[PDB]
């Protein structure tokens, strides 16, 4: 047999079942079966993603929005307390407001993963087989693409560490759940590069895909220096976590990057003949709209409109725009010099091409970002300056 | 232009995308059903389910999941495979391997009327059932590849796609949901599988035996029929569209009332003993007597709702109601007669009905002490259980004139001298051949339609041929290869092997010889 | 009469020696019109081999398609029954045959003997199937007419059975 | 009301008592019925519908509507139509739910059962032949 | 209460599971608990999919590989079986050998297309809020994409539509499984090519995604006569279930089939700036590298090398392709002329970029089926045959 | 699968009230308290990918900060 | 062989013996153990794995294995080190079988746990510190 007892089990086993039974009421004790049914729902009635989100974190009243009390039973040396409003200059009625628009709790996240994860391992089983690499040009395949996209994926990896203290300051659970998934998109960005890359070494005999000249590429080129100096400051140099946030992804990766993965990589692999390297940023791109839309929530939505906050909110999301802005204008000043080691192709690569393509990122932001917070930007002007380094 | 778009997010769903599938047909003359039929499927038909590729994957792998967890993480943490009543653990491996061949050929079958079809979307719906009845192949093997895992008793559940080939009650099944599914009009085909097969049969097979499995013990059963009806349905749907389909073609008013009538009496003649039988005598715990519970799905809900409803458009009652109903009284008692008599054929182990089974049935159906009861305590006093016995009670029934027939068209037995069920003995001889008939449905089959059935059965195979040798070329045999995989009980001693029938000296006659 | 085995027996065997002592596409084909004609269908002239016949045809199949293969041009085996006859010089004659039909009776015998006689191997796959459908489609026609109008007595007389028993 | 129960009618009756009904001459064609019956496999979404929409919107709209627990599935038996709004379901969950997902556990239907934006019918009527069927 | 009995479950009631357990014995019955333990296994041991699908077919010994015995219950009338060996010219020692390499019963290959099927909405709504289709080449779009890849899907419907009979009659279960999930995919191919037309109508005021034009152009436009032609043939003009799945994947969709979709459609979305259309056609590519694994394995593993019918085999297998592929080569000398109707791009639509196509397309066809099956074929002599129309 | 076992099979099989009451209510507060125990171990996995300097390790506690919004669902 | 046993040693006693052992003053420190404990969840699985690689071939290796029944899973104790090759599994299942896979329903360790090609191996070796990681 064995050593110990082999337990019983009250759902199956006869007498134990029978004894439960027994004790069990024939009638419910409460008639409310909705899990949290107080959480005031954002949509029409309340959705499970609130309903497994809402209030884990344990904030006390002196948290804008928590429902607790006291303080803090164990802080940090000196007295910071585990959560606190010295956290971020930011302030609001209630920080639980927040709402993913695609309702992510973690389930749902992982799903949606695990189908890309795994399509994508059959898409390159495929892709493989069909030989369709012959078709890609070879210097955009080994000068381009392996240097220069490669590169990319350290502007992605030090987008997703950005994150860490994020995870950690931030100061309730639909945000955390937001700021931790935008961080896991990033480094997964960052991955699939990597992953590209090791791809096209199976299909290309003397294709290195070693990351040694994108990590040089990335830390030495002048094309990456702005770029590199944006993210560093962006990821180490500062500590409110909705700077980081509204820094990293509605400002620096909403401008340079949707310029770098889309209006470069993107679509230049569509005049050079790239059949691999759309798949890869369909990804990127898909995670950077799912981003923008909990990033607008929070703070285009909420944070700037906050009943009592608003306006004191704006200041700041209008200083650090200004700030970080002029940053990434001049990190796609020094990206757009790239256009110096391509073929010359009307209306993509000229300087009407560049221009318009500018116009649409920059465009876009003033859409999506600025003008819904009251930031004042002249398009044409910002085009004018990225051009001066084409 | 290039700086000007709407940037709202949007998709395209699943219904947006069918609405277009009529289109994708286009004409030419040699555009045409390969296949034999009487009637013309209007080009104009709609399907009642709207379904894509994309959002057909989607829907059955979300049933998959969820089906999959309660087996493989849920109830095998639980333990629930050793926790069925023995029948039932047996009945099931009749139920699912039987079954599992209906699903199968109804893949083939659902192709030819995908065939037959002109209008896209009424191919769309053939071919959606196409694909559904692959799931379902599956999902029948997956019970008994569950219960090979976790079932105190694995033979039978683990070899029925060849140990089936041993027995007289595989033939009707391979009738009623294999070869009548495929051969013949297209439309005939439809109303034996869809119309009749799937709307009205399977009620009883796959939803209504789940409370049955429950009763008894078994939650896989239930986890899986249920998901299976839920494709069902839209098969159903399928059959109706067939009949909307040819409603304006004038053969319909030739023909239909026809082949419906024959496919009725084809599926009830089997299911109706066969579902009673295993319902009744293949459970310890029974849920309501099958009369009843054929009277509810099959006479009431079924006729009324499907048949009775269609009468508006030229749809008959079936003429062999009034037969059928005496089989769902009787025929299932008389099928059980037949099915413990030749036990050793089968891959189940069976028991006969105990005190208390016996006091269940005399009260739902009076009369049923005095003549099946009789017998069957007769043949347990005589040593049915006992494999040091010598006892059979197929040589039982010969000694005493009860000889056993196989309906040269449904494959199903027949004893007349003790049969409470419709039918009586035709007995022909065509061409040097003598050929068993047993209704009058069946007969006029065989008597128009001689060329589709020339059915081998088991006295014509195995003449003069001892009951062992056949169960061990059958492979019938547990992995010792001495045991026999049937037994005349359900306990765990005293297990029949081949050298214990041998001792019964069973030899297989040729039933029309003294005709 | 005692059975052998199922699937091995000495029956079986017997006749695949038969079946290996064939040569040519000729021999071949009258070889398996007359095993076909003798041993198959309800009016075959023989029921001594009921339960061996269908393996024994699928043997003599075999052979004369690989024959078939060995022996012919290549636009033979896609345009001639191997009798030498144009195939759809055959499926045109057959069809015809089928809807000169007067009766029941005279439909099922021609779609019986068109099976018979021309079953691949003999007719190249194509041309087989399109003809069997088109000759199944008038016979289900004809037969499904007034399915129930001649009572069962009638029939039985119609068919030409011997009643051996009726049950009272 | 009680017409719709499981046991209604001959139902009901036992040993001899059945038997002459079941055999009364009467009984032996098809009887035309105006109703429907619905199957639900039991599982946690369903068994919210099943108490929320069936048996409180359903049954006001219906009072036709007989509901029996039948261990492993629900049996539902009304006159002349059942419908079920997958967007109605999809707000009592709080979480995404088409047509689709709803038939994930929809396991049978004893009449005309169809699919039509974000609803499922099961009617009586001879879809098709009475009434034509739609595109969104 | 309700008018019914309310069974006691026997897992759980306390009387019924203490009967239960007093039944159950407490020895196994017998020790082999693999399920169909002796079906010859084709790789190291027994796969599930081989367990669940191998003899379902319920086949007697006539039909070669078969267990069963007798004749079927029910045939046709006239007396056609149900199966039978007069289903196709081809012949084999067991009908039952065939395995997809890819393994797929019915779970997994719903849930790997589950997974295609919500990632491509989660992609679509990504796009039009990336507004990524401002950058596609107006005419482009609205001349070939819309006319002539819409067409295409009647060339997808048609193949789907081939495979009635081919499910119907084909001899086996893993066949069966085979022809159909080749089936579905091409339907698939078709709905997919629809909803990318009825996605940009979304997002192209004025775009019109109805099928009339692309029927029109399907049934009357000389680019599509030739491959119109072979697939109704393919489809209705034989019933062979064999010549049907050779004839339609390993010889007609294997070369008009790859070049319309991977050189021409696909290759050229990549020198148009078409991020969209790619996407799309990395789904059919892999349909088609799945589809052709199973295919490969039954005519070129299998039937060609039978131990007994190979030569028997390869004589038709021959046959069929001398017809197929010369009606496969008249469908791609009449779809070139589509080439003026675009832009020329050196290396790409000019003469020498179709040759360079053309050499993939049926060099690749050499090397995947016909060495493999001793069909003899010049290369160059096709090429030049098909730019005859260019 | 465990979704499966709980929304399928469990509640078909009524498992929720088939539980003796004492262990029910325990329930109520192992689960949820717990579930700060998931909560906050999202945020101390964040700070410790923040102290890391290796990648991997950082990596390694990345999968716990999102393993712990899992567990917080899950309670 | 018993020592690894859950309830071996003082787990034996009960009442005042118990406590004595419990509360003897060599009991107040920490006693190095070279063990390993592996819980795994049952499913159908793991229950495969653990009669058919566990007991077998696992315990024909290292024949200080205890497998024992908790009910809602497996408590596994060994000396040394456990290995569990999930390519050795998946040809067992029949089925697509990778470490990430195995791990579904590995609950636990009490050991240091690593996952290095297709195997998962639980060690009293003190990984990274006496023995380095690796790559593939
Ligand atoms: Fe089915
Ligand atoms: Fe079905
Ligand atoms: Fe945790």
């Amino acid at each position: 047999p064995q050593s110990s007892q082999v337990t019983k089990r009250g759902l199956t086993d006869p007498e134990r079942a029978a004894i439960i039974a027994a004790a069990v009421p024939d009638h419910a004790l409460d008639t409310q079966r909705k899990y949290h049914y107080f959480i005031q729902p954002r949509w029409k009635r309340l959705s499970e993603y609130e309903q497994l989100s809402c209030y884990a974190q344990p904030n006390p009243d002196w948290i804008a929005g928590g429902l607790d009390w006291g303080d803090w039973t164990q802080k940090f040396h000196g007295g910071r307390p585990s959560w606190g409003n010295e956290s971020t200059e930011l302030r609001t009625t209630d920080w639980y407001r927040h709402r993913d628009p695609a309702r992510r709790w973690h389930h749902p996240y992982v799903k949606d993963k695990s189908e890309e994860a795994r399509y994508t391992q059959r898409f390159l089983a495929a892709y493989s087989s069909e030989g369709s690499i012959r078709t890609i040009d070879p210097y955009w395949r080994d000068e381009i693409l392996n240097k220069y996209f490669g590169a990319l994926l350290y502007s992605e990896y030090g987008l997703f560490n950005a994150h860490s203290s994020v995870g950690r300051d931030c100061l309730s659970d639909t945000i955390r759940q937001t700021a931790v998934f935008a961080a896991l998109d990033k480094v997964d960005n960052a991955q699939m590069i990597q992953m590209e890359r090791l791809f096209i070494a199976k299909l290309v005999p003397g294709f290195d895909a070693s990351t040694d000249v994108p990590k040089k590429i990335w830390t030495t080129d002048p094309i990456y220096s702005g770029a590199r100096a944006t993210v560093q400051e962006i990821w180490q140099g500062v500590q409110d976590w909705n700077e980081i946030l509204w820094a990293g992804h509605a400002v620096y990766d909403a401008t340079f990057g949707q310029f770098a993965r889309r209006e470069f990589f993107q679509r230049l692999a569509t005049v050079y003949g790239d059949t691999l390297t759309p798949f890869f940023t369909a990804q990127s791109q898909t995670y950077f709209q799912t981003t923008r839309g909990a990033i607008d929530d929070l703070f285009v939505y909420c944070l700037a409109n906050d009943s009592e906050f608003g306006a004191h909110n704006r200041t700041f999301l209008n200083a650090w725009t200004e700030h970080y802005l002029a940053s990434s204008v001049a990190a796609l000043k020094d990206f757009v010099g790239l256009y110096a080691k391509v073929e010359k192709v009307a209306g993509a690569t000229d300087r009407a091409g560049v221009s318009e393509a500018l116009q649409r990122v920059f465009g876009d932001w003033k859409i999506d970002y600025a003008d819904k917070i009251g930031f004042r930007v002249d398009v044409d002007q910002k085009v004018d300056a990225v051009l001066a380094g084409y | 232009d290039a700086l000007k778009v709407n940037r709202a997010p949007v998709g395209v769903e699943p219904q947006e995308v069918h609405k277009w599938l009529q289109s994708f047909n286009w004409d030419f003359k040699e555009n045409r059903t390969k296949y034999p039929t009487k009637y013309h499927m209007a080009n104009e038909t709609k399907e009642q389910f709207k379904v894509i590729a994309k959002e057909y994957a989607r829907m059955e792998a979300a049933k998959d999941e969820r089906q999959f967890g309660t087996l493989l993480d849920g109830l095998t943490r639980l333990g629930a495979g050793n926790k069925v009543h023995p029948r039932w653990g047996e009945t099931m491996k009749v139920i699912s391997n039987f079954l599992e061949v209906g699903e199968y050929n109804a893949i083939a079958a659902s192709a030819m009327l995908w065939d037959s079809a002109t209008a896209a979307e009424q191919k769309n719906g053939y071919l959606a059932q196409v694909l559904d009845e692959i799931r379902h192949t599956h999902q029948c093997a997956f019970i008994n590849h569950y219960y090979s895992k976790h079932y105190h008793d694995p033979a039978g559940h683990n070899d029925a796609r060849r140990t089936r080939a041993i027995g007289p009650l595989w033939k009707g099944m391979k009738r009623v949901f294999a070869d009548g599914f495929i051969s013949g009009d297209a439309v005939e085909c439809s109303v034996n599988l869809q119309l009749v097969g799937e709307a009205c049969f399977t009620n009883p097979l796959i939803v209504a035996v789940t409370e049955w499995a429950s009763a008894n013990g078994d939650e896989i059963t239930p986890t899986v029929f249920l998901s299976v009806e839920t494709d069902e349905l839209r098969h159903m749907a399928n059959g109706y569209q067939t009949v909307v389909s040819i409603a304006n073609d004038p053969a319909s008013a030739k023909f239909l009332n026809t082949d419906l009538n024959n496919a009725f009496w084809t599926q009830q003649k089997y299911f109706t003993p066969v579902l009673g039988y295993l319902f009744e005598y293949g459970s310890k715990f029974k849920v309501e007597p099958w009369v009843k519970t054929w009277n509810r799905w099959v006479y009431e809900d079924w006729g009324g709702i499907w048949i009775g409803r269609l009468g508006k458009y030229g749809v008959e009652s079936p003429a062999s109601l009034r037969d059928a109903k005496r089989d769902a009284y009787w025929a299932h008692h008389d099928l059980a007669l037949a099915a413990y008599a030749m036990w050793p054929l089968g891959f189940a182990r069976l028991a006969l009905p105990d005190e208390e089974d016996q006091a269940w049935f005399e009260a739902n159906y009076p009369g049923w002490a005095d003549h099946y009861g009789k017998i069957f305590n007769e043949w347990k006093k005589l040593g049915y259980e006992d494999p040091k016995s010598g006892f059979i009670p197929y040589q039982w029934l010969l000694a005493n004139g009860h000889d056993v027939y196989i309906d040269r068209v449904s494959q199903v037995p027949f004893i007349p001298s003790l049969a409470k069920g419709t039918g009586s003995l035709r007995v022909h001889e065509f061409n040097g051949k003598k050929h068993s008939l047993t209704d009058d449905w069946g007969e006029r089959q065989w008597l128009i339609e001689p060329e589709r059935y020339e059915c081998h059965n088991v006295f014509e195979q195995y003449e003069g041929r001892e009951l062992s040798e056949v169960i061990a070329e059958g492979h019938g045999v547990r992995s010792d290869g001495k045991t026999l995989i049937a037994q005349p009980h359900t306990r765990g001693d005293n297990l029949w092997t081949l050298e214990d029938i041998k001792r019964a000296g069973c030899v297989f006659p040729d039933p029309l010889a003294k005709f | 009469a005692k059975r052998e085995p199922i699937h091995d027996n000495s029956i079986r065997t017997e006749w695949e020696a038969k079946i290996a002592k064939l040569t040519s596409v000729d021999q071949a084909t009258k070889f398996i019109q007359d095993f076909r004609l003798a041993y198959t269908s309800p009016f075959r002239k023989s029921y001594d081999i009921d339960v061996d016949y269908q393996y024994i045809e699928r043997k003599i199949e075999e052979k004369l398609s690989v024959l078939k293969t060995e022996k012919l041009p290549v636009a033979d085996l896609i345009t001639k029954a191997t009798t030498g006859e144009d195939a759809a010089a055959v499926e045109a004659t057959w069809i015809a045959k089928i809807k000169a039909a007067k009766s029941k009776y005279e439909a099922e015998r021609i779609h019986i003997e068109f099976r018979q006689l021309y079953k691949p191997p003999v007719l190249p796959v194509n041309v087989f199937l399109r003809t069997d459908a088109a000759l199944g489609t008038v016979l289900m026609e004809i037969r499904n007419t007034d399915y129930y109008g001649t009572p069962l007595e009638g029939l039985r007389k119609e068919r030409g059975v011997k009643v051996l028993h009726l049950q009272a | 009301s009680a017409h719709n129960a499981y046991n209604a009618g001959i139902m009901q009756k036992t040993g001899k008592a059945f038997a002459d009904e079941f055999f009364a001459e009467e009984n032996q064609v098809v009887h035309e019925s105006n109703a429907v019956v619905l199957v639900l496999m039991k599982s946690d979404e369903i068994d919210a519908i099943i108490e929320d929409i069936v048996l409180k919107g359903g049954k006001a709209k219906n009072p036709s509507i007989v509901v029996e627990d039948k261990a492993g599935f629900w049996w539902i038996k009304a006159d002349g139509a059942i419908e079920i709004d997958a967007a109605e379901a999809g707000e009592l969950l709080g979480k995404p739910f088409s047509v689709y997902d709803l038939l994930i556990n929809v396991s049978s239907t004893v009449g005309r059962a169809y699919t039509l934006g974000t609803k499922f019918t099961i009617t009586s009527e001879l879809m098709g032949l009475d009434r034509a069927l739609t595109d969104i």
